[PDB]
RNA sequence: UACCCGCAGAAGAAGCACCGGCUAACUCCGGCCAGCAGCCCGGUAAUACGGAGGGUGCAAGCGUUAAUCGGAAUUACUGGGCGUAAAGCGCACGCAGGCGGUUUGUUAAGUCAGAUGUGAAAUCCCCGGGCUCAACCUGGGAACUGCAUCUGAUACUGG
RNA sequence: UUAGCUAGUAGGUGGGGUAACGGCUCACCUAGGCGACGAUCCCUAGCUGGUCUGAGAGGAUGACCAGCCACACUGGAACU
């Protein structure tokens, strides 16, 4: 029962000796809500058959993220091609301040307080990747606390 | 002179008087030296409308500063009262 | 830059240069009429755009636009312009309609306000 | 106890007074580098006790010419 | 010519942890010893000895968890070319109090939490994340 | 400064009932609700980010029928507010006179309420409150005054309030045609078809 | 005068912009002309011109123009770059300037801590109060991120 | 795309002058003073609390209200 969502579709042409072929590309993401997310992105030269195939992809090649209690544990910077992305933990009732792309993985992945911010091109594709990268980057008090071998007294 | 007197601050026909120790050129809402109480004259007897510290005024006072009327007759209803 | 490069030399903000200096950071201008005269668009379009010369009371001699369909203006008019460019090079003013010389245009149901039509009682 | 500044010497030409540099340290107000300022004033000096070089302690006082209004106090390092 | 020593041994812990290294090693100096100091008490690293009298050698036992680096980022904050010095409260917390700086307060060289304890600020060595 | 045209058509378009009508029929037995207005009605477009929080925006100030200065000053206070935006700003869009008045009975609809209140026919705390935006606090006592107990606008009101569902935070006298505001509803209270996130998003963009 | 009371009768009171995308809102009718255009239509079935119907958004206002900031991380201190997109002086020596290996002692200039004085009132923000509500007025507080002085700290920078 | 500026100019002694210190003024003597941390020159401009905007840092701005300054047809001057 996980969220599925469009962010954006794109009609990309490749030239023949005949002429252009008029081909569709989709970005999607889905995410189960706690934690998980995943994108997928698939070109057919059809819309439907684009998204399905972006709906495939996407439910296979999901990444798990360390929420806290429905925000991110630090503010984190995601950096693909690009775009450079900004994401910072709120209080709760702000909701998602975020572009496009950037609500749509924060919200399908369980984040519900977020200040986030896109730097340098806004690329929805290379967007999903900096976020993607950057949310899985991010770790929890309990990752550190192991990590150091002392307690979790820091949290 | 320095004298003590009111600033009319407030709205319109809904005056609300400061009790200001100011040197007696400048204008009313002026340069003043110490705002020492106010007076609310449309006050709803629920409220207050009267807390002009009697302590630096009697302090001013022994310095020569003068008591414009109406602030001595809210220095008469202060005393009376409290 | 460094950080000494700056201290030595700050960072000089862009100035950003007006895209209406005849109006001189006011809304309108009024002006008399110049010349009045017609203008081809520049490539893609194909039409004869109703232009006009006017020389505003600050002594700026500007071409401005003169939109909607049919005008009464002659030499020696003395209209009131405003920003608002033409995408006809070099035109970089719009004639308000309805402002002191130029007439509202007629027959005008919707949108009246931008070109100066009373209200058509019933 | 009294309030005072601490400079060197940087002139000693004229006649019962030297003119000190008072160098101070202060952080740029945008760029935040710590940046060296330095203020240079008339001292009165008399007897002519304070060469070029010296690191000395002035006060101020009242106005002593168009531009002396700096006296001075002690002398700490002597131009050497 | 060499005129940050302290950037010099951050860049030093990063480039061996990133090239998978056991242990660096560089010259040795009490500031550099201090915040090794102040690395090892958090659990950064592993363990440092310094060897040698004329020349002392600084020798800092790297340290990883699941094959990764313990150390995912360190930087040099303060620098000759710029110092940052902060107030007890405006002392930085990095990774959101996950991560420590290094703060050199007038009680020494200590983590920024240490600082704010003690309620000291100072200049801001590094942040080790 | 008040919508007078039709009603109805306001609920077709935002595709759910606004209560805009009394209530002496359904809504389906009125107007074609699951069809959008106009000639072009019949079709459903796609709605944008954009469309889906305008359209929760116009349904919430078209439900409480207040316009657009109001509601962007409420919101405004509720940003402003400690707490969640959402939930203080459906209990500020609550507190309102001419909505306690509806919710209490004495108005089939809030216009009629409204007309109730505005006409100085409403007393709280026994001083006539004219005031549509007039916000209620806790402990109010809002009634009818002397002079307009005797109207059957307020009698058929009654009765099809009490058609309705109660309000918990309500209680309410239909004989002597007065009420008490007890407390603010919390979010749990009011209905449940109201994302107040969408205009959270749609007023912090 | 505010405010209150009585009378009569829906009676005296709705407009402006927009509907190709950005951007909420679509159909009919009249030839690259007339015209529109904030940035990317019209050469004879134009959701882009003009009119009508319908709808959308605001509403005693609605639009256009002018102006500032934002978006613009597009002067990047926070917070950018320079092989080929704009950008490494043709190369070097070198004064002023910027920075500077390591240890000890000392100073306490930078730095840090505490206190005092000041930082006018209004304004901004918080909790209340009075105007039938609001705007508005107002009590108290917080704030005024600053400067100076005095007393200490000595890790780092400086002498 | 303004680099040199300054002769009462910088300082000292003495006389005068002011309510008051002071080249404020005068006589004489010394030869200095300002400047690349931008002197001099040129253009623009009342300053501040504040206002607008901005997450902030900043950017723009200085109408109303309050404090300070300057002016009173233009130039000069003193009297009370």
């Amino acid at each position: 029962e996980l969220q599925e969502k469009l962010i954006a579709v794109n009609r990309v042409s490749k030239t023949v000796k005949g002429g252009r072929i008029f081909s569709f590309t989709a970005l999607t993401v889905v995410g189960d809500g706690n934690g998980r997310v995943g994108f997928g992105y698939g070109k057919a030269r059809e819309v439907p058959a684009a998204i399905q195939k972006a709906m495939e992809k996407a439910r296979r090649n999901m990444i798990n993220v360390a929420l806290n209690n429905g925000t991110l544990q630090h503010p984190v910077k995601g950096v693909h091609t690009g775009s450079r992305v900004f994401m910072q933990p709120a209080s709760e009732g702000t909701g998602i301040i975020a572009g496009g792309a950037m609500r749509a993985v924060l919200e399908v992945a369980g984040v519900h307080n977020v200040l986030a911010k896109a730097y340098g091109s806004t690329n929805p594709i290379n967007v999903v990747r900096a976020t993607i990268d950057g949310l899985e980057n991010m770790n929890s008090p309990e990752m550190v606390a192991a990590k150091r071998g002392k307690s979790v007294e820091e949290i | 002179m320095v004298t003590i007197r009111l600033a009319r601050h407030g709205a319109k026909k809904r005056p609300f008087y400061q009790v200001v120790v100011a040197d007696s050129r400048n204008a009313r809402n002026g340069r003043f030296i110490e705002r020492v109480g106010f007076f609310n004259p449309i006050a709803s007897e629920k409220e207050e409308g009267t807390r002009l510290d009697l302590d630096r005024i009697a302090h001013w006072v022994g310095q020569g500063a003068t008591i414009s009327d109406r602030v001595a007759a809210l220095i008469k209803e202060v005393n009376k009262a409290a | 830059a460094t950080v000494n490069q700056l201290v030595r030399k700050p960072r000089a903000r862009k100035v950003a240069k007006s895209n209406v200096p005849a109006l001189e950071a006011c809304p309108q201008k009024r002006g008399v009429c110049t010349r009045v005269y017609t203008t081809t668009p520049k490539k893609p379009n194909s039409a004869l755009r109703k232009v006009c010369r006017v020389r505003l009371t600050n002594g700026f001699e500007v071409t401005s636009y003169i939109g909607g369909e049919g005008h009464n203006l002659q030499e020696h008019s003395v209209i009131l312009i405003r920003g608002g460019r033409v995408k006809l090079p070099g035109v970089r003013y719009h004639t308000v309609r309805g402002a002191l010389d130029c007439s509202g245009v007629k027959d005008r149901k919707q949108a009246r306000s931008k070109y100066g039509v009373k209200r058509p009682k019933a | 106890k009294i309030r005072t500044l601490q400079g060197r010497v940087v002139s000693d030409k004229m006649e019962k007074s030297i003119v000190v540099a008072i160098e101070r340290f202060v952080k740029h107000p945008i760029y935040g580098k710590f940046i060296k300022r330095t203020t240079k004033l008339h001292v009165h000096d008399e007897n002519n006790e304070c060469g070029i070089g010296d690191v000395v302690e002035i006060r101020e006082c009242r106005p002593l010419s168009k531009t002396k209004s700096w006296t001075l106090v002690r002398v700490v390092e002597k131009a050497v | 010519s060499m005129q940050d020593p302290i950037a010099d041994m951050l860049t030093r812990i990063r480039n061996g942890q990133a090239a998978n290294k056991a242990a660096v090693t560089m010259p040795s100096s009490k500031l550099k010893v201090a915040i090794a100091n102040v690395l090892k008490e958090e659990g950064f690293i592993e363990d440092f000895k310094v060897e040698g009298d004329t020349k002392p050698e600084l020798e800092l036992t790297l340290k990883y968890f699941q094959g990764k680096a313990v150390v995912e980022s360190i930087q040099r904050v303060s620098r000759p070319g710029l110092r940052i010095y902060k107030r007890k409260d405006e002392l930085p917390k990095v990774m959101a109090g996950l991560g420590i700086a290094v703060v050199s307060t007038s009680k020494g060289v200590m983590t920024d939490r240490a600082a704010r304890q003690a309620g000291l600020g100072g200049e801001i060595i590094c942040y080790v994340a | 400064a008040r919508y007078l045209g039709p009603k109805l058509k306001l609920s077709r378009r935002e595709g759910t009932d606004l209560f805009l009508k009394s209530g002496v029929r359904a809504i389906d037995t009125k107007c074609k609700i699951e069809q959008a207005p106009g000639q072009h009605g019949a079709r459903k477009p796609r709605l944008s980010d954009y469309g889906v929080q305008l359209r929760e925006k116009q349904k919430v100030r078209r439900i409480y029928g207040v316009l657009e200065r109001q509601f962007r000053n409420y919101y405004k206070e509720a940003a402003r507010l400690k707490g969640n935006t959402g939930e203080n700003l459906l209990a500020l869009l609550e507190g309102r006179l001419d909505n306690v008045v509806y919710r209490m009975g004495f108005g089939a609809t809030r216009a009629e309420a409204r007309q109730l209140v505005s006409h100085k026919a409403i007393m709280v705390n026994g001083r006539v409150v004219n005031i549509a935006s007039y916000q209620v606090s806790p402990n109010d006592v809002v009634s009818i005054r002397e002079k307009a107990k005797k109207q059957s606008r307020v009698k058929a009101a009654l009765e099809l309030a009490e058609q309705r569902e109660k309000p918990t935070w309500l209680e309410v006298d239909a004989g002597k045609m007065e009420g008490t505001f007890k407390r603010k509803p919390e979010r749990s209270d009011l209905s449940a078809d109201i994302n107040e996130h969408l205009i959270v998003e749609l007023y912090s963009k």
